[PDB]
């Protein structure tokens, strides 16, 4: 008469990071992101894929580009039994060219990356438009807009029937660049939704940037350089939308030569021109100035990219975007242990730093961090530190709205630590209770990874 | 001198841990496990060791398992509830 619907993680259910979901419904099999935990290298930063049967999958769809959610799927089209197909939007492959190196060389350490594995790791991505409909043996998904990064995608998946939403990471706060996630004009039976910033309250974008603009600008001005450690692209674009603005407003300050902007990253130049290339999948903000000067807004005048540190002289105040976010390795982290001992430098982290990670443990503001290239040498850490957000996650009132736009009777939260996750869930089930024991009584579940959640349909 | 094959159910290769005598306790070759692979402290996860063809685990870590003796490795989310213990 009824049949199971389950649900369960091999990675990001009471956490952030490794993101890795299943759904099974009527024999079909659906398997969601596939992160690694920035926090571990090798194996240990992967899903715990050895609880699941991955030659089982029928699709795997990518929500966005980003560590958690994409970096091991290298290693689950190269090293697994997985034979199913694999879907992203057309942004987010574009991206994941050249985010493939340095993903496989994460989940390589216990080998590189060839030019021969390219047909295998990149090729057989199957690429899905917009609120376009695709049909693979009776499973049908859709791709809507989420914020977030470009790129990124919400799905909603039916299988007979029964129709789930996957939200992957999203925002619905206006971007400078993106569109807002949307509510799909179908309901949904099934939402399953993040919950990184729990209970907890954002201030509005012109706030955060006025914030951001100011200590920049305080800090440039008394000889201090700013260090701002971002994800290789994404949300990096709108801080330089917002510093390459500003700098122009006041020119007669801060103009040519006077305290640099720097995109330090080896994709610098790659990551640039697939966002002059994607612009027509914009916000008609972008797209109107994108118009009105006829020149790419992304072609900035006061920002200059730097590949390495080998030819980088570094005398004056400068603000340096450099990658990674979390600081765990590559350029940003060399230039954190070269300019922490000076009292008056800023190390602002504008992303969600992930708990284990050295962007979260900086912000403890200790007194020393140890050096990359040996542990057991110390760095005095003088430096001021500072968070203003820009990591494009709903916070708790954007989150709950189009919770309840959706108004699923089956809520499951997922990316988020326990703690934030844990208050999230008692807000809904509060805002819910008027619900409670009728026909519309909303269930919410947050389940640890690899704990199975049984729901029974038509 | 002596080997264990062994393979984590969601990889296709197969390793191998080398070692001396007729056999491998169920503890040395959990720690050996993690070790070679950098798994880590043993706080993030479970380590359990299983029969390729009749599925049941090694649940004893003083049971000595023969020298060329093929295993099935699953690392599960930790619940001591960990492998802590292979570590220390
Ligand atoms: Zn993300
Ligand atoms: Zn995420």
């Amino acid at each position: 008469n009824t049949t199971t619907f389950k649900f369960f993680s091999l990675g990001g259910s009471n956490e952030v990071g490794r993101s890795c979901h299943i759904l099974q419904y009527k024999g079909k099999t659906v398997m969601l992101d596939a992160g690694i935990h920035p926090a571990y290298q090798g194996l240990a930063s992967l899903p715990f894929y050895d609880e699941f049967d991955l030659s089982k999958v029928d699709i795997l769809l990518i929500s966005h580009f980003h560590l958690d959610h994409a970096a091991s799927l290298p290693y689950v089209m190269q090293r697994t039994n997985f034979q199913g197909r694999v879907f992203m939007t057309h942004p987010t492959k574009a991206i994941y060219r050249w985010l493939l190196r340095d993903f496989v060389r994460v989940t390589s350490i216990g080998g590189l990356f060839s030019d021969e594995d390219l047909v295998d790791s990149f090729d057989k991505i199957e690429t899905v438009d917009y609120h376009s409909t695709v049909d693979v043996n009776g499973i049908k998904f859709t791709a809507f807009h989420a914020g977030h990064v470009l790129g990124a995608a919400m799905f909603q998946i039916e299988i007979a029937g029964l129709r789930v939403l996957f939200t992957g990471d999203y925002s619905r706060e206006v971007d400078r660049h993106l569109n807002s996630a949307e509510v799909p004009p179908l309901s949904s039976n099934v939402l399953i939704v993040e919950s990184t910033f729990g209970t907890a309250t954002h201030e509005p974008r012109l706030n955060r940037e006025r914030k951001l603009t100011q200590l920049i600008h305080s800090t440039v001005m008394r000889g201090g350089r700013v260090l701002l450690p971002v994800f290789a692209l994404g949300r990096a674009q709108e801080i330089m939308l917002i510093l390459d603005e500003y700098w122009s407003q006041h020119a007669d300050e801060l103009g040519g030569g006077q305290v640099p902007i720097f995109y330090a990253s080896n994709l610098a130049k790659k990551c640039m021109s697939v966002f002059q290339t994607y612009v027509n999948m914009m916000n008609d903000d972008i797209r109107k100035k994108f118009r009105d000067s006829q020149t790419n807004p992304f072609i900035f005048k006061n920002i200059s990219y730097l590949r390495n540190l080998e030819d980088f002289q570094d005398f004056g105040p400068s603000v340096m975007l450099a990658s990674p976010g979390m600081l765990q390795s590559g350029l940003s982290r060399d230039l954190l242990e070269r300019w922490c001992p000076e009292d008056k430098n800023l190390v602002l982290i504008t992303g969600y730093s992930i708990e284990g990670t050295m962007a979260k443990f900086i912000m403890l503001e200790p007194d020393t961090i140890p050096s990359i290239n040996n542990p057991e040498i110390t760095i005095p850490r003088r430096c001021q530190v500072e968070e203003i957000s820009f990591a494009a996650h709903v916070d708790f009132q954007e989150n709950l709205e189009f919770i309840e736009k959706i108004s699923a009777p089956n809520i499951i939260l997922v990316h988020g630590e326990a703690n934030p996750m844990g208050r999230l869930k008692s807000a809904l089930l509060s805002n819910f209770a008027s619900l409670k024991g009728t026909d519309n009584e909303v269930h919410v579940f947050n389940p640890r990874n690899c704990v199975e959640v049984d729901l029974e349909f038509q | 001198s002596s080997t264990i094959f062994y393979r984590f159910k969601s990889q296709r290769n197969t390793s191998r841990i080398l070692f001396d005598g007729t056999g491998l306790t169920v503890f040395d070759l959990k720690r050996e496990i993690i070790q070679e692979n950098k798994l880590g402290d043993g706080t993030d996860f479970q380590l359990k060791i299983y029969n390729p063809d009749t599925e049941e685990e090694y649940d004893d870590d003083a049971f000595v398992i023969p020298r060329s003796t093929s295993v099935i490795v699953k690392r599960s989310p930790a619940i001591k509830g960990n492998a802590t213990r292979y570590v220390t």
